[PDB]
């Protein structure tokens, strides 16, 4: 821990990223982006956040982006804009052939 | 109901209904929030039912 | 996304417990209501879709 | 002069205190009110007759 905490620079490409950039645009604000090493968009750990929530919580980022979704539990700490892609538990079917 | 008027065409403009409300009055935030533990609890599935 | 698409959803979209995928911004800044506005407004131009 | 009617006309005006009904979160209307989280998804489609 004691040298540098790796700054791999990658390139990232997909569907958040391209709504991060567009919103930039529209409110020309720039973004030091990075990545969490938790992994995850955020549990309750002894009630303590971690990811995109713990990241938020403790302010070390100003925002978190990716697919997370919008719950009670999340909105205690955190708030969410206005969701803009629909998810939640669904059915997944195997295809039937005619009859 | 009527089953003889069909709805076609891919759902464009995928958006939400909402209640909307003043800007300074302060239920919004309990508002949503009391309206997501009705998403999570399933009691808006008791309504579309 | 499948190699054959031999696989099918349910309702094109008829949710149990529907919910979305949103932003996580700081407790009550300023800036939650602009990234509101221009969310909505990329709404309503039609980026989006495409 | 850009006035309103309607639920948000009436609104606006102080008149009532919150719109209960199908109404489509989008910018235009955010502008001037705001909207709870939204409570039922959906999209825009036709009819015709079978
Ligand atoms: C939104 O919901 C909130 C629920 O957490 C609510 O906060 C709670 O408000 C009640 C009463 O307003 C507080 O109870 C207090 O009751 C007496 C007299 O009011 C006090 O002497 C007590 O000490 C006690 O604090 C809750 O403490 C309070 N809880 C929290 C977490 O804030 C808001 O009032 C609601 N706001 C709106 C606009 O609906
Ligand atoms: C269903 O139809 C497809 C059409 O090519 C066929 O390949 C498949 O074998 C059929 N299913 C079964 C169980 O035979």
């Amino acid at each position: 821990t004691d040298e540098e905490p790796g700054y791999i620079k990658k390139c990232c490409k997909g569907f958040c990223i391209d709504i991060l950039k567009k919103i930039s645009k529209s409110v020309k604000f720039t973004y030091d982006l990075y990545l969490v090493t938790n992994g995850k968009h955020g549990k309750k750990i002894n009630g303590t956040w971690n990811g995109m929530i713990g990241e938020v919580v403790m302010k070390r980022a100003y925002m978190a982006v990716g697919s997370l979704t919008i719950n009670e539990e999340r909105s205690e700490v955190v708030d969410f804009s206005v969701p803009f892609i629909e998810t939640g538990i669904s059915v997944m079917v195997s295809r039937s052939n005619g009859t | 109901q009527k089953c003889d008027l069909v709805t076609t065409g891919e759902l464009f403009f995928r958006s939400g209904f909402g209640i909307g409300m003043r800007k300074d009055s302060p239920w919004k935030q309990n508002v949503s929030l009391s309206i997501l533990k009705s998403h999570e609890n399933g009691f808006m599935e008791d309504l579309d039912k | 996304r499948d190699e054959g698409c031999k696989l099918v959803t349910i309702g094109s979209g008829k949710v149990f417990a529907s919910t979305g995928y949103g932003i996580a911004i700081q407790k009550d800044s300023g800036w939650k209501r602009q990234v509101d506005l221009a969310i909505l407004q990329l709404f309503g131009d039609g980026e989006m879709e495409e | 002069k850009k006035e309103w009617n309607g639920m948000m006309g009436e609104l606006l005006s102080g008149q009532a205190d919150m719109i209960v009904a199908p109404l489509t979160i989008n910018n235009e209307r955010a502008q001037y009110i705001e909207f709870s989280k939204p409570f039922k998804y959906q999209g825009l489609t036709i009819l015709v007759k079978k």
